[PDB]
């Protein structure tokens, strides 16, 4: 074996980056138990979008869901610092 | 003084139900501010009997003791028509006022 090709790299990297967030999904999803309903509503929706995008291996949906899932995470991180 | 209420977010667009947003309040120091938010849909059924700064001054002006844009018939009239009373040791005094309200607007 040698090396990947054109769509062989970027399409795999995005998949890994999307998976990294999906692993700690239950972590963030359960972290909204004490937060408001907004965070609980946004993460349960942005959650599937990341999973369905992963299995489809579609570059578009994976990226579209990567930032969709990354945004909600950051919004939760800040939502916790006002609570210590 | 001055009291202004604008959006804390110096950027971005319209929020989403449940989302947080910073609310900047520019007022005088040491002043207490009471807030209240109401759906505009309510004013579609009734917009009367609200509270406006303009309605406040309108009341203050109505409670004015002056009943003349200026000047008078004589010296004793100038003071009275401006909401004042003059009295001296020489005798020159103003017209006795014994009525609360201004002159009945006789067209």
């Amino acid at each position: 074996t040698s090396l990947p090709t054109s769509n062989e790299y970027q399409n795999e990297k995005l998949a890994n980056e999307l998976k990294s967030l999906l692993d700690e999904l239950n972590v963030n999803e359960l972290a909204t138990g004490s937060l408001n309903t907004y965070y609980k509503r946004t993460i349960k929706i942005s959650g599937q979008k990341a999973m369905y995008a992963l299995k489809s291996k579609d570059f578009k949906k994976m990226s579209e869901a990567k930032y969709q899932l990354q945004k909600i995470y950051n919004e939760i991180d800040e939502a916790l610092k006002s609570k210590y | 003084g001055s009291l202004v209420v604008k959006s804390g977010q110096s950027e971005d667009r319209q929020p989403v139900p449940g989302q947080q947003m910073t609310l900047k309040i520019e007022g005088d120091h040491g002043a207490r501010v009471v807030l209240v938010a109401v759906d505009k849909g309510v004013f579609v059924l009734n917009k009367k009997n609200k509270l406006t700064q303009s309605k406040i001054w309108d009341v203050v002006e109505k409670a004015d003791i002056g009943c003349t844009p200026g000047s008078g018939k004589d010296y004793a009239g100038v003071f009275s028509d401006a909401g004042l009373t003059f009295t001296s040791s020489s005798g020159q005094q103003t017209a006795q006022r014994a009525e609360l309200q201004c002159p009945q607007p006789a067209a």
